[PDB]
């Protein structure tokens, strides 16, 4: 159910906690939300993902998009870029 | 002073004009007293070198005699060796390309004359692979010599047995370095070693070894023939003998001519070679020893003379004595910038200070040519420059820092204006 | 004019002269 | 880097010697930190005597007790290090 | 490769139960002397602390790296 | 510097020294001290290139076996030096020297001339694969500043036009008089010898006794 | 006999002839900041982060590689030997990708600490950085090699401690990347030690990728039971489940190394 | 908010809720980590 | 903005929390990305210092404007990743405006 497949077993009693209450979960899951964003087709071997917004984003990092097969993915945003 | 006589010059075959092959060499009488000299013994030969006062002739001008002497210590059961670097990579150096191509023999007897001085079992000549044709010339010459019996067992009538080999370089400036020539000879990657295990002590293949600029090996037979005194007389004090001078760039007749070392610079371009293109007044700067040495601006040139002592007083190095001249028609900021590009495309990357430092100066230098960088950045490069100068495993990082230091030292106002020019147009 | 193997083949020719190995 | 006046490190140092001389039966070590603070160290028996001299001496009146504390160095045989700070 | 944490002796009490907490899954411990590690400068002083406090002790001798001979020349040995 | 196996450039391309080449390899090994065959890596690897300009990963592997050296070692040497292609290369493979000495004597012009002459941009090769243009660094021969190394030859002291002439010679026919296509002989003073004007000396001259 | 006396800041330590300058400082107790020098790996001199200043000498010397000589005073903390570290650390950091909150050698970094202790507080590298394509060296070691400080301890271990002789340097300049030229996995026992021996977090462990962070890990010293060498090991436990087993040094049994199986 | 509206980011809620504490919508804390020590389930086939 | 949670589990928000409130355990997500399996701020333990706001490199954990979250039961005050992420989604518009106003100062 949750982001990590956290689902109390059919016999676990913490399910009593959810009795007469809502088990809080978020419909918007990141694993999926990042996928939607398309691969950025940059034209330089190495590009940088400042995180969007500079100081309001994530530490700046340079990605090597040299591997033709795969696409570079910022360890921070998850945004992907291909040459 | 200067004005060496052609008669007292060493490579008469310079500029060709005489068969680089043996016959022409016999008329030159290059192989005249070789048997006798070797018969004299290792010590006597090395002694003549000391008397000569001959310095390096290659990159750093270490006293040749003392250096070679370091392997005149008794053999410890490992064959001693001779390595004659002919990489000739320092930008501006065609100095060596001559002896190798024009007068291969002089170097062949230089090798055996030098060999008995160090008691080397054999000599390997690392001519840069770029010069394939050059190689063709020397082993033809080496083949002639053995056919004659001048080299090999029973070398020139001497019980001394010396074998000379030629090794292919593969387009690396660093291969030139003394510890790195060895590793290329050893077959590993061309990465210099640290000096604590000195080259004589740990040799190639763990056998004592010594490395000489081809010019240094070539003059040893003629210096023994002419005697240290004759040679030592030509130079000024510590700086001695006559060193070939290669003048390239912004000069009317660029050429390599050998002249009395300690020859005034304003004169070198004036008497041999040719006048500074556009008049001596059109001299923005000159780099006396090649790319590694700092360039000196014109004020100093009129006064400075080409000898290593005088240059170190001037803060520049005689080095390979390659004179590169820059008229007032050149963007020095870009001239030196390509030399830093020359060093980023070439340093081995073994040591942290050169690897990142030379790349760091390249990035800053490219911005400096554009003028994008602010004025405060200029003194930073200075600080980046000396971090690289004293911390590097080899001298190339030493060499990369000096041109940067020269540009800031004498042309700081021009770089500031390029700084200013870009800021104004926004 | 020289061939691609000039250096190597010339050397092989010199092998006979080459003094004995260490 | 903090500004340091050596006037104090000299004044306090001298006083340290003065105290030590006057109370040599108990003062073991007298040091001035690099922070210009004196720290006479006394044998436990000198608790009464050293304090009293400081509370009632014309050339060293130390009327109020800022604090009494005890660091505990377990390694040290004498575990506690009673420290009395006076003004 | 720093050795500044291998200098002072430490005596550490034996590890005890760390059961998972049902409501949040946080680790839960019933042993008070667990997180306590006292630092003593010398082996003799630490042994003393155990004896007077009455805790059982099992001292482990310090093991320091043995001297190792190194020299850059070796790597370029004729025959290694 | 990563060899991602490709059908063309990968060991499926079998490599083996022609019988003659192997003979050459043997001599090369003889020069070095016995027990130090590994030292012949550079020379042997070059021979491989002579055989096949591409010098594919398979070739590197063969070199290793021939010299009984770890495969990685061959790779290090190949990826370190620059005279090794490690890819397919043009029949002519011209290289233009662009260090400051040459540039100061207008090397850039030559490169530009070639770019359009060749019709190919630097770092690239012609469609017929006849010519590959590379901006190489100091190739020595600085005195004859304007200079380029076509294949093994060193064409020197060239004015833009001269190259076009040379390239044409290469494009139709062969052996286009490789060398400095200028009036000067080698690296002499262009106008006239500043020295070495007089005849050379003779054996024994000014020789100290013995 | 065989006991030169060298002074480390005037402490007259005495060392067997042959001891390096770094080793001389160790017996006094001082520790030269070092990268690319491991006790049981050959001296290489790649980093030059250990430059010290022997007294009355023009240039600073390489600690890990300089045979000490009689009389020398090391001046390890000399204003000079601090510029010789304040300026090297400038370089290692310049091409470094700042993903320290990705680098799971977060608190286990000999490059942040040697930077927080022996280096400067800021940066002047206003230029751009570099990036090196990663490599799938294996299923145990995750090589995010854009982190590599080209210290060549891997290439040594992979040749000297283990006889793999596969890892090697490829190229020259600032794009010397120390990864297998062709993609051949580093398959050997003793493989996981590369993780422990790379001070940078370029190549680290793939199973223990992001499960923890070292300050939290409670470290209990125990014995290897997978094999009969009985190698000493430290089991790093967080909140009661083991997170990592890494080696702890036993001169006689496992001297800083453990098998691929038992970690 | 009318004058300068806020940035919309295609995850932000459109119906914001008040304190749901007394109502059954309330957060009930739970560990989101999965099991750690999986166990050997016996063999269901009689030996 | 894309929808990928900012936290990359560097876990120094846990390191600098004065009260030991934040508990983080992580594992590489299927995507291969670094993410926190469990992020639990115990608000009763938290003393609202705001250092976590300070420490985060990606600034994933922020001190949100709402002060009215009084709860009938003690368990509700303990917050897991889902409540905080939901709290983040609800107040993101104002949090973004607040960080926008104060980032130059920091
Ligand atoms: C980066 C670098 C490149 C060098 N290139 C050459 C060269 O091309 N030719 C040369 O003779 N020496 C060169 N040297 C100097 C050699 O390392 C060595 O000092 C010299 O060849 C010794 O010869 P000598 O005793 O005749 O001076 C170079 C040094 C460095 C650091
Ligand atoms: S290695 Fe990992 S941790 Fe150490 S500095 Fe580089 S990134 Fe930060
Ligand atoms: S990988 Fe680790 S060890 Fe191998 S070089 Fe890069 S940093 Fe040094
Ligand atoms: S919250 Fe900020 S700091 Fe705490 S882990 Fe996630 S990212 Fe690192
Ligand atoms: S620079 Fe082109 S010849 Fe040396
Ligand atoms: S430790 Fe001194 S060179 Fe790296
Ligand atoms: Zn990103």
């Amino acid at each position: 159910i949750t982001h990590t497949g956290q689902v109390y077993d059919e016999k676990d009693y913490r399910r009593v906690r959810f009795v007469d209450r809502q088990k809080e979960v978020n419909e918007n899951f990141a694993i999926d939300l990042i996928a939607q964003q398309p691969v950025n087709e940059v034209e330089h071997r190495i590009i940088a993902c400042d995180g969007g917004g500079g100081a309001l984003g994530h530490p700046k990092v340079y990605i090597n998009l040299d591997k033709e097969t795969k696409t570079g993915t910022c360890g921070y945003c998850g945004l992907q870029f291909k040459q | 002073f200067g004005s060496l006589k052609d008669e007292d010059r060493i490579f008469t075959n310079l500029y060709g004009r005489h068969d680089w092959r043996l016959k022409g060499a016999l008329r030159r009488g290059d192989w005249y007293k070789t048997k006798e000299i070797l018969l004299k013994g290792p010590d006597w030969i090395l002694g003549e070198m000391k008397t000569s006062g001959l310095r390096g002739r290659g990159g750093a001008g270490f006293p040749t005699g003392l250096k070679w002497s370091f392997m005149n210590k008794p053999s410890d059961g490992r064959p001693k060796y001779l390595v004659v670097n002919a990489d000739e990579g320092e930008p501006g150096t065609c100095k060596d390309r001559e002896i190798m191509r024009h007068d291969p023999h002089k170097l062949v007897e230089g090798c055996l004359v030098g060999g008995r001085a160090m008691g080397a079992r054999a000599a390997y000549i690392y001519i840069r692979g770029e010069f394939y044709n050059e190689a063709s010339n020397l082993q033809v010459a080496i083949r002639e010599a053995y056919e004659a019996g001048l080299i090999g067992k029973n070398a020139c009538g001497s019980d001394y047995d010396f074998d000379v080999f030629v090794v292919r370089g593969a387009g690396a400036y660093i291969c030139g370095e003394e510890t790195a020539l060895i590793e290329s000879i050893e077959g590993k990657q061309g990465k210099p070693r640290l000096k604590p295990p000195f080259p004589a002590d740990v040799g190639v293949f763990g056998c004592p070894t010594t490395v000489a600029n081809v010019e240094t090996v070539a003059v040893s037979p003629t210096i023994c023939r002419r005697g240290g005194t004759w040679f030592a007389g030509f130079g000024r004090e510590r700086n001695s003998g006559t060193k070939l001078f290669n003048i390239s760039g912004h000069v009317n007749h660029p050429c390599t001519v050998e002249e009395e070392m300690s020859v005034p610079l304003k004169e070198l371009i004036e008497k041999h070679a040719g006048g500074v293109t556009g008049g001596w007044d059109n001299l923005l700067a000159v780099i006396p020893g090649g790319s590694s040495t700092p360039l000196i601006p014109k004020s100093v040139c009129e006064t400075v003379l080409m000898d290593f002592d005088a240059l170190v007083q001037a803060q520049t190095g005689l080095g390979t004595a390659a004179v590169i001249v820059m008229d007032r028609s050149t963007d020095i900021v870009k001239a030196i910038a390509r030399l830093i590009e020359f060093y980023k495309h070439e340093s081995c990357g073994q040591c942290t200070p050169c690897r990142e430092g030379v790349d760091w100066m390249n990035k800053v230098m490219a911005r400096f040519v554009k003028g994008d960088a602010r004025p405060a950045e200029i003194d930073s490069l200075w600080e980046i420059s000396k971090q690289i100068e004293g911390h590097t495993i080899c001298a190339l990082g030493d060499g990369a820092a000096w041109p940067v230091q020269g540009l800031i030292r004498h042309f700081r106002p021009e770089l500031e204006d390029r700084m200013q020019r870009f800021a104004q147009q926004h | 004019d020289y061939n691609t193997y000039t250096f190597l083949d010339l050397n092989l020719d010199l092998s006979k002269f080459r003094l004995p190995q260490p | 880097v903090r500004p340091r006046s050596d006037v104090t490190h000299k004044q306090l140092s001298a006083f340290g010697e003065y105290v030590a001389e006057i109370l040599p039966k108990y003062v073991q070590q007298v040091q001035v930190s690099c922070l210009d603070e004196l720290e006479i160290c006394i044998h436990p028996d000198g608790v009464i005597p050293t304090l009293t001299f400081l509370r009632d001496h014309t050339n060293a009146q130390f009327k109020s007790l800022a604090d009494l504390t005890a660091v505990d160095v377990p390694t040290r045989q004498n575990r506690f290090e009673i420290v009395y700070n006076l003004l | 490769s720093g050795v500044n944490n291998t200098k002072k002796w430490k005596m550490e009490f034996d590890t005890r139960e760390r059961w998972e907490n049902p409501l949040m899954g946080w680790a839960s411990t019933a042993d008070p002397l667990s997180n306590m590690v006292l630092t003593f400068s010398a082996k003799e002083d630490a042994i003393a602390f155990a004896e007077k406090n009455g805790w059982s002790y099992d001292v482990e001798e310090k093991k320091v790296p043995k001297p190792k001979s190194k020299s850059y020349g070796a790597n370029f040995s004729w025959n290694k | 510097f990563v060899h991602r196996d490709t059908p063309e450039n990968n060991p499926d391309t079998p490599f083996d020294f022609t019988p003659e080449n192997y003979k050459r390899i043997e001599a090369i090994v003889k020069n070095y001290p016995e027990g130090h065959q590994a030292a012949a890596v550079l020379p042997v690897l070059d021979l491989a290139q002579r055989q096949n300009g591409w010098l594919p990963i398979s070739a590197m592997n063969k070199v290793a076996e021939v010299l009984q050296v770890p495969p990685m070692r061959v790779y290090e040497v190949a990826t370190f030096y620059t005279m090794y292609n490690r890819k397919p290369v043009g029949k002519y493979h011209i290289q233009v020297c662009t260090t400051t000495p040459c540039m100061l004597r207008d090397s850039d012009s030559i490169l530009e001339t070639l770019q359009r002459k060749l019709g190919i941009k630097v770092g690239e090769t012609t469609p017929d694969k006849l010519f590959t243009l590379i901006e190489v660094e100091c190739l020595g021969a600085c005195v004859n500043a304007p200079m380029v190394q076509i294949n093994d030859n060193y064409y020197e002291d060239l004015t833009p036009k001269d190259i076009e002439e040379i390239i044409d010679e290469l494009k139709a026919g062969k052996v286009p008089k490789p060398g400095p296509r200028s009036g000067r002989f080698c690296c002499e003073p262009a106008g006239g010898l500043t020295s070495l004007t007089e005849p050379p000396k003779g054996p024994g001259f000014g020789v100290q006794a013995g | 006999s065989n006991l030169i006396e060298v002074f480390v800041d005037g402490q007259s330590v005495m060392v067997e002839p042959g001891t390096t300058v770094l080793q001389a400082c160790e017996k006094v107790g001082m520790q030269i900041p070092r990268f690319c020098y491991h006790e049981r790996l050959s001296v290489a001199g790649n980093c030059r982060m250990c430059l010290v200043e022997i007294e009355k000498a023009p240039k600073v010397v390489a600690a890990c590689a300089m045979p000490v000589m009689k009389g020398w005073n090391i001046l390890t903390n000399s204003e000079k030997s601090k510029k010789a570290r304040e300026g090297v650390m400038e370089f290692l950091l310049a091409n470094h990708p700042l993903d320290c909150p990705i680098c799971d050698q977060g608190g286990e970094c000999d490059l942040q600490d040697q930077s927080m202790m022996f280096g400067s507080d800021r940066s002047r590298f206003l230029e751009g950085k570099r990036a090196v394509e990663d490599k799938n060296i294996g299923p145990l070691v995750k090589t995010i090699m854009t982190r590599c400080i080209q210290c060549t301890r891997c290439i040594r271990f992979a040749s000297e401690i283990a006889g793999v002789d596969d890892l090697g340097t490829t190229g020259r300049g600032n794009d010397m990347q120390v990864g297998t030229y062709i993609e051949k996995m580093f398959m050997s026992e003793l493989s996981g030690n590369v993780i422990d021996i790379c001070p940078v977090g370029a190549l680290t462990s793939k199973p223990y990728a992001f499960t923890a962070r070292p300050w939290e890990t409670r470290k209990t010293e125990s014995i290897d039971v997978m094999d009969a060498v009985g190698s000493n090991i430290v089991v790093s436990t967080r909140t009661g489940e083991v997170m990592r087993i890494l080696p702890r040094m036993h001169e006689d049994i496992n001297e800083e190394w453990i098998s691929d199986k038992t970690r | 908010p009318t004058t300068n509206p806020p940035t919309a980011r295609k995850f932000i809620w459109t119906n914001h809720k008040f304190n749901v504490s007394a109502t059954p919508e309330q957060y009930v804390p739970y560990s989101t980590t999965r099991k750690k020590i999986h166990e050997w389930v016996p063999p269901s086939t009689p030996y | 903005p894309s929808g990928e949670e900012r936290c990359i589990a560097c876990k120094l928000c846990e390191a600098i929390c004065p009260a030991q409130a934040i508990t983080i355990e992580a594992e590489p997500r299927a995507d291969g990305s670094r993410r926190t399996t469990r992020y639990d701020i115990d608000m009763t333990k938290c003393i609202y210092c705001g250092f976590c706001q300070e420490a985060c490199p990606v600034d994933a954990i922020v001190e949100g404007p709402n002060f009215e979250f009084s709860t009938e039961t003690h368990e509700e005050l303990l917050y897991n990743k889902e409540k905080l992420l939901n709290n983040g989604d609800k107040w993101e518009a104002e949090i973004a405006a607040n960080i926008q106003a104060d980032y130059l100062y920091r």
